DNA sequence: CTTGACAAAAGTGTTAAATTGTGCTATACTGGGAGCCGTCACGGATGC
DNA sequence: GCATCCGTGAGTCGAGGAAGCACAATTTAACACTTTTGTCAAG
């Protein structure tokens, strides 16, 4: 299967490491490789240098250096034992007695820092988790126009999230500038006087403007001394507190001058310098030195605001939604922030501990309490919104999840607090954030995916690469630039024709400040690297993207994530070229480090002899259960003695074929309605797919049980379960666990557990029964683990962890835990959801035999039948072109790589189809067969429809039909041909994770809630279906009063009513009349608890007791 | 992609508003039920067959769909004689009757149709059978005891998602049902009279003149 | 939340009548469990209700006559199919269940426009009316074949659709 | 009107604010138990302060 | 959780009684 | 649709009265074990079982067929409920 | 003392109580300032209040001190060893009379109850109480099988004689009361204890014979 | 139908060990810490 | 008449589970002893 590549755009640079956004940021944060003396003031090192030294105010706790030890357990051990993959963090601290002049130095153990795996995901509590980058407003100074009053602007000073209050500066109608902090508004003149500014300085600096400077001059504040002005400012900010100079200056310093409490940030400082044209010494609004306050940013901000109000040419407002004004916090920044919070708590504990208790005899180890830091870190890595449970259905799933950017999370936007402004695709999203890919629904526009070529810079601003164009020739120099820098140049398009390096087109389509323009080659300053940089990883994997509507390409890209690995997965016929890169960068496959020869090949491990001679053994991950239940296995693709070059493939990862991403099957697809089984996106498949095991996956389910200690006695996991026959215990071994390899069905026992019964006398009927049968009641009862309905399979693994095992930290009171991994081989069935890369999705509605599917004149039946009516409404024409190219490849025996927006076009597909028809019909001519009568009738009908040129021979008409992508398709039932030619091709169809087997649920009676006594919800808990308000409204509209009453009382919460109804049904009688629900009783009791007398009356207004006298004294 | 994302966000933020409006409509008209065959009221509404078009400034026949939506399955309050056909009082207007009325209007014989409507229904805590008309789900007079309030609320709220959101579309419907004061509210004449324009560069004033006011 | 309620993915059934839906055998067994126990007690399948329930607990202990008893039970009875959101009153419709081999509910195409349901992965809930009043209300008022006109406008709501219209026009 | 000021605070039945033991042995309780505990603690502290002749502040 | 005053729960149709011919004739004969 | 549904709808002034009558007749048939049916042995609804044809156990279908035959008198304030139940028990003991 | 389970104002009020106690017990003859003596009582009252009121399930002060000492020892060993200590090291460091089992039980006791209203998921639409079944009230299946067992037992007892059935119901609590002893039933019937035992055994044997010949009551035994 | 001998099952009465609750620490300490933030529209009082 | 603070609302399913120390007052496990049967021989 030779690969033919289309396209004329030559990329000067390759795709950057797709996981670098997660990996490089955490490497910068930890700095575990750089020696401590060479560490820069970033990340947790910056946090240490910020919080430390701690001063009692003569005891000083200073920090010298920190180191990270080797992790106690490897990744596999942490996953198996449900541990957290982390490295021990120790800090070196010194205690200095200022009065005494003695130093005590020792290394204190601060705790454990979770480590990142090579793929970019953490292992928290044995579960793979991914930290999602958060997009937020970049700190700095912005100038937004006031919407309430036209012609006026308001200045906003934004620090880092939870690192200071937002400052507002506004021009009041009176002409006096107002500063707003923490919802409190006051005259800015007071705080400006606190910074030691005189009338002459303000007159000389801000006087070259309108009446704003005159309004800024209030002799009441200017005549006031800076100390009295500071006291008045403190009184205005915090009323009631006594005016004290020390407290006032401390509060002001902590509000606008304390680096530990106020942090504008590196990005904020850079933005302030870029906008206001100043050089901030630090990252604070004001500087407290020599016992006095010095201005840093307030005066330049006020000057810029006054100039913008006046209307100077060089100053303009700032766009809040501009992607240059919006930055990204990766895993490193969030982890550093949480570490800083924990370290601040630790410093507070040290300070409150170092001033009390044996001050002379102190050591840094005793003072330092590391519990708050570890608590904050574990809270961030477990219970944070941005720390999401890893989606690893396929390597592409994890790859996208690591590259996701979420506007939600702690300190960010909210799902229902977000308007259209944040959800729209700004003009600066070009080449930095994927426009099409986003989760549709309530989270559309709030979660996005990073572009393919985009990379987050040091400050957190997304950059995109552009080729420098000078003198009309495009050079190989590539500049990674942000949106604010991008807005200053005219950037051409990657599809502009080039005569080598010189631009050939006289009229070049370019972008100026985000708007499309037509310019000359001389005016071109930058060029796009490639069309791929605009779209993310998923969208770059959709061939013929230019022919798909954005709303449907969104669905296609999203569903590419949900495709499950298949035991016979094969790469698509029509590719875009990123499959190999996705597989390589997802770290799912196995590749040789350098040149060498493979010495041993096995299903479990591969031993390779490199050129230097060293033996390297790579274990093969075999049938490991992913987070989503899919089976992730690596299959060797080499043989003993085979020589491999550096970077060559050694073992295919999950959902991969020879290093190419294989999320589905290449199946013969015919586009035609079929007996209504294609109705409303439904898909018809052939039984031939099941015969040769296509769309067949492996799913592993984990069932966990725990034997604990109980006051009644310790629960024992044993094979001897009381009142059970030998048939039920056939599969259980001597230890009470199901033997490995046994087939389990719903209701079968996986592990046997007996629990001591609560000491309570039995009901008299049971006692009489026991006396009649002479069977003494045992002291234990069956509490074993059984397969839930709708599940089962083959037991493939049993893990038994016991208390006292090395590294197994069981919860207190739990003797042991048993986990059973049961694997089932799922085949395609009716109700399973299939899809394709172009967003065409549907559930399999019929599985026809091979003899019923339409077949080609050569006898080849089609495998999948698609409804054509899904094309015109969804406007996803790319699937048609993929079908044509797949037909050409199927009859030519080759695969194609057509990159998005630069690849296969209509003439190329037509000539490929011409070659395919040439070989296809030459084979028939050589076999000695002419033209079918049915083919002749179809050709006549087609020429009546204008599809083929009249007067040509049947061979020429058939060739024309093939060039149109249509073939004469016969009917498998009647044998007569389909009256019109049918588009038949080879299309790549994925099997999605949504399967009817895991979604079907039913329930008659089961668990009920605690308070309302209503049935629970969810298939896992065996709950009922929610009959919400809208269903009740529908029942009322039908007027089904009795059905609604039943669904409200008999089937939901009428305890006596439901018990009597069940007893009547099992006795063959009709259910009785329902009674008052328990929910209304809860309502009445809660209203009474609110001191409201709710009484139910009758026709004569007499009270009616709905509690049957149980609540009456 | 800008327009596609705008449409997606519009749909996402419109489905919730449509559902909330449907909930309001259900909760305000949950008590409306057909409670009697006839309340005996003599009031009615004159459904107009002609719309006063302003570009031509004259009465023009309304669309067939509008007349069908406003007259199908309704009881005639007063007997109507059109095209030699006498529709007596208390006769339910079927589709054939609506088409006959439309043809009569096209012949210039009738201007408005007097029909019984829930607005004029005097039934307490509900409506009457002869005021509601047909049960549109069965094309026959409404059965006594049907929860027409819930049906009405669901019928109004179901196509709220299909309305375009981009004073127009679903927000217009919401502000109409809430009786909200529009921001760009129109100016209406409080009393009848002759209009007089006093357009001047300084101010624009309109005078309504009567015999003494 | 209600008892005797299930949920499953829907697929298109062209062979079904307008008043029929394809209820999976397992879902029917679980939803009609008390009626099935009573029927098994009536015949010789089980001695009493407890033995029948124990037989139904284990999948491999279910004989072939249990399915025949289940088919006998559902004779005449109907189940309510529901699809969220229930925007209008036709979001819940009564259908006569038909036992099918599989795990997906077979839905008639004509009611799909009434349900606003396609087959791109939709899920629907099944509810079982119990008494004579509920069954009569479902079969007389809530039946799919009895609600052919839309209450909103009076025009037909269960009418020919995409493929049907395409074929008839062609 | 004087009924609008509570002299005796009603207490919801404990089953509507359950303190249940899960199968794992952990105890799960509602926030109403915590609110009632805070109210009772403050009331008893006020009673003790009044009995001890605490100052007006 | 009561019977709603609409549809089959409406007072107009809630109290309707169905009786056969034989039992009705027996009642009339035994009464009159 | 149910057999003869148009006639059943047209025989009453309100469809909910039809539903009430059908449900009450079905419960009356269930209580007496189908011994009070007005259907001839050649008119009883039948179901196809592997053993053979048997009587239909769905009381709603029986009530609908009986009301279709037209031998059932339905209305409001016909006879006292207690007297009606006593007479029906006397005629058809159960 | 803030952040230890009690709010700031509660700590202030408990310290006020301790201050009142200190004023009651203060002596000025020793020439020590009031702050020195009052601090002891204030911190004692605050700590006692924290021990007695910071937990939903109250724990005695001695057990609170034991838990605090155990936590301090565990923290010291954790910082010394650079890892989380096992129960053996903690028990060894605590002192005599402590083993791994006692440490595990103390840690189990020190487990605060979990709130029933803690949300799970990005949306605030789920709670713990939605996933905890009610295992107190009998299920419909349990009530149905209890009623079936009662009916079957009543039908089976009909085969017994009038006196034997009454004796068995009295002796097994079928009259909703506690199982009457042999002497009580004998005095009720005016018969000696031995004859009551003999007739009860004979009736039980007859019921066993009937069950063997019918096998209509075995399924309810479980 | 009863009349005596035995052998546990349960209850009564101490006994200290375990558990629980209250009292007491005497240099001098004398007013808090966390926020902090991207939504719009619509009652409806609250004043000027 | 109008600017402004406050309160309420913004779709449905499903799938997501940081002192000890002494000392006195209260409870209870452990036994020791009558008391009460449950049963067995004697017909
Ligand atoms: C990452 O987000 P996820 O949560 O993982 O999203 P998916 O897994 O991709 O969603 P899905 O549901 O599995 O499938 P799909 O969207 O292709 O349609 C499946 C069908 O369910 C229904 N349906 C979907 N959303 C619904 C909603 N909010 N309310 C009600 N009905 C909804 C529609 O009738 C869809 O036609
Ligand atoms: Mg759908
Ligand atoms: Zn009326």
């Amino acid at each position: 299967m030779e690969i033919k590549r289309f396209g004329r755009i030559r990329e000067v640079i390759p795709l950057p490491p797709l996981t670098e956004i997660q990996v490089e940021s955490y490497r910068r944060a930890l700095q575990a490789d750089v020696p401590p003396e060479k560490r820069e003031n970033v990340g947790i090192q910056a946090a240490f240098r910020e919080t430390f030294p701690i001063e009692e105010e003569g005891l000083v706790l200073d920090f010298l250096e920190y180191r990270l030890g080797e992790p106690p357990f490897p990744q596999d051990e942490c996953r198996e034992k449900d541990l957290t993959y982390q490295a021990p963090l120790y800090a070196r601290l010194q205690l200095i007695h200022k009065d005494t002049g003695l130093i005590k130095e020792d290394e204190v153990f601060l705790g454990h820092i979770p480590l990142m795996t090579e793929d970019g995901s953490f292992i928290i509590n044995g579960a793979d988790r991914v930290i999602v980058s958060q997009i937020h407003r970049s700190p700095g100074v912005y100038f937004t126009p006031d919407p309430a009053r036209p012609g006026r602007y308001i200045a906003s000073i934004i620090p880092l999230p939870k690192r200071g209050p937002w400052i507002d500066l506004e021009v009041e109608p009176n002409g006096v500038v107002s500063m707003k902090v923490n919802k409190r508004k006051f005259p800015l003149v007071l705080l400006l006087r606190v910074l030691g500014y005189d009338q002459e300085t303000l007159a000389r600096e801000l006087g070259a403007y309108g009446e704003l400077v005159q309004g800024l001059m209030d002799e009441s504040v200017f005549a006031m001394r800076p100390e009295e002005a500071l006291i008045r400012l403190f009184t205005l900010l915090r009323p009631g507190d006594p005016p004290k100079r020390d407290k006032a200056v401390a509060y002001v310093y902590g509000l606008i001058a304390d680096p530990r409490r106020y942090d504008l940030g590196e990005a904020g400082r850079y933005k302030a310098e870029e906008k206001l044209g100043i050089r901030l010494s630090g990252r604070t609004l004001a500087r407290f030195e020599d016992g006095e306050f010095k201005d840093e940013v307030f005066l330049p901000t006020l000057r810029y605001l006054f100039a913008l109000t006046a209307g100077v040419p060089g100053h303009e407002v700032d766009d809040i939604d501009h992607l240059g004004n919006r930055r990204i916090r990766t895993v490193g920044e969030l982890m550093t922030d949480q570490f800083r919070v924990g370290l601040a708590r630790l410093a507070r504990g040290v300070r409150e501990r170092m001033l009390m208790g044996s001050e002379d005899s102190l050591t840094p180890a005793k003072l330092v309490n590391s519990r708050p830091l570890e608590a904050a870190i574990r809270e961030f890595f477990s219970r944070s919104q941005l720390s999401q449970f890893k989606d690893e259905t396929n390597p592409l799933s994890s790859l996208r999840h690591k590259r996701r950017i979420s506007a939600l999370g702690p300190g960010g936007l909210t799902r229902e607090r977000a308007g259209f402004d944040v959800r729209d695709v700004h003009r600066t999203h070009y080449g930095r954030i994927c426009p099409v890919e986003t989760p549709e629904g309530a989270n559309i526009g709030l979660i996005t995916s990073l572009a393919a070529y985009a990379r987050v810079d040091e400050l957190g601003f997304i950059r995109t690469p552009y080729r420098r164009v000078v003198g009309g020739v495009v050079t190989d120099e590539v500049v990674y630039m942000t949106a604010t820098e991008e807005d200053r140049y005219t950037i051409a398009q990657a599809n502009t024709p080039l005569e080598g390096n010189r631009i050939a087109a006289e009229r070049v389509v370019a972008r100026r400040k985000g708007e499309p323009v037509i310019v000359s080659p001389e005016e071109v300053e930058f060029m796009d690297v490639s069309p791929k940089q605009v779209f993310s990883v998923n969208t770059n994997l959709i061939p013929f993207l230019e022919h798909d509507d954005a709303n449907r390409a969104l669905m296609g890209s999203n569903m590419q994530t949900q495709a499950v690995p298949l035991i016979r997965a094969q790469a698509p016929v029509v590719m875009t070229g990123l499959e190999e890169r996705v597989v390589r960068d997802s770290l799912a496959a196995l590749y040789a480090e350098e040149d060498g020869e493979v010495a041993k090949v096995d299903g479990n491990r591969i031993v390779v002899r490199y050129e230097d001679g060293r033996l390297v053994e790579y274990p093969l991950r075999r049938f490991y259960r992913s987070n989503q239940g899919t089976a992730l296995d690596q299959r060797p693709r080499v043989v003993v003695g085979q020589r491999v070059r550096k970077g060559d493939l050694l073992a295919d990862g999950p959902a991969s074929e020879n290093g190419f991403l294989a999320l589905g099957q290449n199946v013969l697809v015919a586009i035609m309605p079929f007996d209504g089984y294609n109705f409303e996106d439904a898909i018809v498949i052939s039984e031939e797919l099941l015969k040769r095991d296509f769309y067949t996956s492996i799913h592993i389910e984990r069932y966990e049980i725990e034997a604990r200690d109980t006051k009644l006695g310790p629960e024992r996991i044993t094979r001897d379960i009381p009142h059970l026959s030998e048939a039920a215990l056939r599969d259980l071994d001597e230890e009470g666990v199901v033997r490995i390899g046994a087939e389990v069905k719903p209701g079968d026992i996986l592990v046997g557990r007996t629990s001591f019964k609560g000491e309570s006398e039995p009901t008299p009927e049971e006692r009489l029964l026991r006396s009649i049968f002479g069977e003494k009641a045992r002291d234990v009862k069956d509490t074993s683990l059984r397969v839930p309905p709708g599940e089962g399979g083959i037991v493939v693994r049993t893990v038994r962890l016991r208390r006292g095992d090395p590294g197994v930290e069981l919860k207190p009171g739990v003797r042991e835990v048993v986990r059973v991994y049961v694997a089932q081989k799922r085949k395609l069935q009716v109700g399973d959801k299939l899809a394709n890369r172009h967003g065409n999705k549907g559930v399999v509605a019929k599985i026809l035999p091979v003899e019923d599917m339409p077949h080609l004149p050569d006898g080849t039946p089609v495998d999948v039948i698609l409804n054509p009516l899904g094309v015109p409404s969804r406007m996803n024409l790319g699937q048609i072109l993929e079908t044509h190219l797949g037909l050409a490849g199927y009859f030519l025996g080759q695969r194609y790589i057509s990159p998005i927006f630069d690849g296969a076009k209509e003439p190329e597909i037509k000539e490929l189809l011409a070659q395919a028809f040439e070989v296809y019909f030459g084979k028939r001519k050589g076999e000695g067969f002419g033209v079918d009568k049915r083919e002749v009738e179809v050709l006549r009908r087609a020429e009546k429809l204008g599809l083929v040129t009249p007067g040509k021979t049947p061979e020429e008409q058939l060739k024309e039909l093939f060039l149109q992508g249509k073939v004469v398709l016969y009917d498998g039932r009647t044998g007569e041909p389909i009256e019109g030619p049918i588009v038949v091709g080879q299309m790549f169809i994925m099997k999605l994770y949504h399967m009817v087997e895991d979604k079907m649920h039913a329930r008659s009676t089961g668990p009920y809630s605690l308070i309302t006594q209503q049935p629970l919800g969810g298939k896992a808990q065996f709950g009922g279906q929610r009959f919400g308000e809208m269903e009740v409204w529908a029942l009322e509209a039908y007027g089904a009063a009795h059905t609604l009453q039943e669904m409200l009382t008999l089937k939901s919460d009428d305890i006596e009513g439901r018990n009597a109804a069940y007893e009547a049904i099992i006795k063959g009688e009709d259910v009785p009349e329902p009674s008052v629900p328990e929910s209304f009783r809860v309502l009445v009791k809660e209203l009474q608890a609110l001191a409201l007398d709710v009484q139910t009356l009758d026709e004569k207004d007499n009270p009616v007791d709905i509690f049957e006298g149980l609540a009456s004294k | 992609s800008h327009g596609a994302r705008k449409g997606g966000a519009d749909t996402a933020l419109r489905t919730a508003d449509s559902g909330y409006l449907t909930r309001k409509l259900v909760d305000v008209t949950h008590e409306i039920v057909v409670r009697e065959a006839d309340c005996g009221t003599t009031n009615y509404i004159s459904v107009p067959l002609f719309q006063p078009d302003e570009v031509t400034r004259s009465l023009r026949l309304r669309k067939r769909a509008d007349i069908e939506a406003g007259l199908y399955g309704r009881v005639l309050a007063r007997e109507v004689e059109v095209l030699g056909v006498r529709l007596e009082e208390g006769r339910y207007l079927s589709m054939d009757d609506v088409h006959l009325l439309i043809k009569a209007a096209e012949a210039g014989e009738i201007q408005e149709v007097p029909v019984r409507s829930p607005l004029t229904c005097q039934t307490r805590y509900g409506v009457c059978q002869k005021c509601y008309g047909y049960d549109l789900s069965m094309a026959r007079p409404v059965s006594i005891g049907e929860a027409v309030g819930i049906v009405a609320a669901q019928s109004i709220g179901e196509p709220g998602t299909q309305l375009t959101m981009r004073t127009q579309g679903l927000p217009r419907v919401i502000e109409l049902f809430e009786a909200r004061r529009p921001k760009a509210k129109a100016v209406i004449s409080e009393i009848d009279g002759v209009v007089r324009i006093e357009e001047t560069e300084e101010k624009l004033s309109v005078f309504v003149e009567s015999e003494g006011f | 939340r209600v008892d005797y309620s299930g949920r499953s993915v829907i697929v298109v059934g062209p062979q079904l009548k307008l008043h029929q839906c394809g209820l999976p055998k397992r879902m029917a067994l679980e939803l009609f469990k008390p009626f099935l126990l009573k029927k098994m007690e009536e015949k010789g399948i089980a001695p009493n209700v407890k033995a029948a329930r124990r037989m139904l607990e284990r999948q491999r202990d279910i004989k072939d006559e249990v399915w025949d008893a289940l088919e006998e039970v559902i004779h005449g009875k109907v189940v309510l199919l529901n699809r969220a959101p229930t925007l209008h009153r036709l979001g819940i419709q009564a259908f006569q269940p038909v036992l099918v081999e599989g795990q997906s509910i077979q839905l008639h195409p004509l009611v799909c426009e009434a349900f606003n349901a396609d087959f791109d992965g939709d899920q629907m809930a099944v509810h079982v009316p119990l008494s004579s009043f509920a069954q009569a209300e479902a079969r007389i008022q809530m039946l799919s074949a009895h609600n052919l006109l839309s209450p909103a406008s009076g025009e037909p709501l269960a009418k020919p659709s995409r493929d049907i219209i395409l074929g008839l026009y062609y | 009107p004087e009924w609008m000021i509570l002299e005796a605070v009603p207490v919801l039945p404990p089953d509507l604010r359950p303190m249940v033991q899960v199968d794992g042995g952990r105890f799960a309780t509602s926030d109403l138990n915590d609110l009632y505990r805070r109210l009772i603690n403050r009331n008893n502290r006020l009673k003790k302060l009044l009995a001890q002749g605490a100052p007006e502040i | 959780g009561r019977l709603i005053p609409a549809g089959t729960g409406s007072d107009f149709v809630r109290f309707t009684q169905v009786v056969d011919q034989k039992t009705l004739k027996a009642i009339e004969e035994a009464r009159k | 649709a149910e057999p003869g549904i148009d006639k059943l709808f047209g025989m009453v002034d309100s469809k909910y009265r039809l539903t009430v009558v059908v449900a009450k007749r079905a419960q009356q048939l269930l209580r007496h074990g189908f011994k009070n049916t007005v259907l001839e042995p050649e008119e009883r609804p039948k179901m196809q079982t592997l053993e053979g044809l048997f009587d239909d156990p769905n009381a709603v279908t029986w009530a609908m067929k009986e009301l279709l035959t037209g031998r059932l008198v339905f209305g409001e304030n016909l006879v006292p409920e207690d007297r009606l139940q006593k007479e029906m028990e006397r005629l058809y003991p159960v | 003392y803030t952040g230890r389970g009690l709010s700031f104002l509660d700590l202030i009020q408990e310290g006020n109580q301790g201050l009142i106690r200190a004023v009651e017990k203060f002596e000025y003859k020793r020439r020590f300032k009031f702050s020195t003596y009052a601090t002891w009582w204030i911190r004692q009252a605050i700590n006692r209040a924290i021990a007695d009121q910071a937990r939903t399930i109250r724990i005695p002060v001695h057990m609170v001190e034991t838990i605090n000492k155990l936590s301090r020892t565990a923290r010291q060993l954790q910082q010394e060893l650079g890892r989380e200590p096992t129960y053996e090291e903690i028990a060894e460091a605590m002192g005599p009379g402590w083993d791994a089992k006692r440490v595990e039980e103390t840690l189990k006791i020190a487990q605060e109850p979990v709130s029933l209203e803690t949300p799970i998921g990005d949306e605030k639409d789920s709670f713990y109480g939605d996933f905890i079944p009610d295992e107190h009230l009998p299920s419909p299946v349990d009530a149905a099988t209890q009623s079936l067992l009662s009916e079957e037992l009543e039908k089976a007892l009909s085969k017994l004689s009038e006196r034997e059935a009454m004796v068995l119901k009295l002796r097994k609590g079928l009259i909703d009361g506690r199982e009457h002893t042999l002497e009580e039933v004998g005095a009720f019937f005016g018969v000696t204890r031995e004859r009551i035992r003999q007739i009860e055994n004979k009736a039980l044997r007859k019921l066993k014979y009937h069950e063997s010949r019918t096998r209509k009551l075995r399924d309810f035994l479980d």
